[PDB]
């Protein structure tokens, strides 16, 4: 029961670090839809000065 | 400017892919957070029982 | 002049994702590990329960 | 204890939701990455047309 008890307290702090790690993903998908946003800017920009 | 453009279309057609799978990926890492979030407070109330 | 301007932060954006990408590609490859370790503590925490 | 094993056999199948959806971030990560050189191909094809 105490072996059993750190156990579980084992995948706790792993599932804890995953929380963690999917927030680095989360904080890198949020940077890439800023730079998205600034280039679906600058892409219309030349879509329309091509048409013109 | 035809060429321009035809590059041009190849920029959108990734921008719009990129714009999607991030919004897919995001779509995920709500999920992963929230299925990780459970199987926690789950796994506390097994330690309860451990205790 | 207009073309080059958007030209650039299309090339300045590209390369910022290009990096973001290739970190993001890592987190994910860290917490599938931490998966692994993670679901073979359960599954032996099982096992020491059910015995 | 019979459920203590049953709730960590719930938070089993929840983890395996977890692996489910790692999975699905990898490959929305794995299509940004097609399109990031996508990205460079196409500015390499419009720089050379604005010049």
């Amino acid at each position: 029961v105490e072996e059993g008890t750190k156990l579980a307290d084992e995948a706790d702090e792993k599932l804890n670090s995953i929380v963690g790690a999917v927030e680095r993903i989360n904080e890198m998908l949020q940077n890439i839809a800023a730079a998205i946003e600034e280039q679906t800017a600058a892409v219309d920009e030349i879509t329309t000065a091509m048409t013109e | 400017v035809q060429e321009t453009t035809a590059g041009s279309e190849e920029i959108s057609s990734a921008t719009k892919n990129i714009a999607d799978s991030a919004q897919q990926a995001a779509s995920f890492a709500d999920q992963s957070t929230q299925l990780a979030k459970e199987a926690g407070d789950a796994l506390k109330k097994v330690i309860e029982v451990t205790r | 002049q207009e073309t080059t301007a958007g030209s650039e932060e299309i090339s300045s954006a590209t390369k910022n994702i290009a990096d973001s990408a290739q970190q993001a590609a890592s987190f994910a490859d860290q917490s599938t590990q931490l998966a692994k370790e993670a679901g073979d503590a359960l599954k032996k925490v099982i096992e020491v329960t059910r015995m | 204890v019979e459920e203590g094993t049953k709730l960590a056999d719930e938070a089993d199948e929840k983890l395996n939701s977890i692996v489910g959806a790692v999975e699905r971030i990898n490959e929305m990560l794995q299509n940004i990455a097609a399109a990031i050189e996508e990205q460079n191909a196409a500015v390499d094809e419009i720089t050379t047309a604005m010049t």
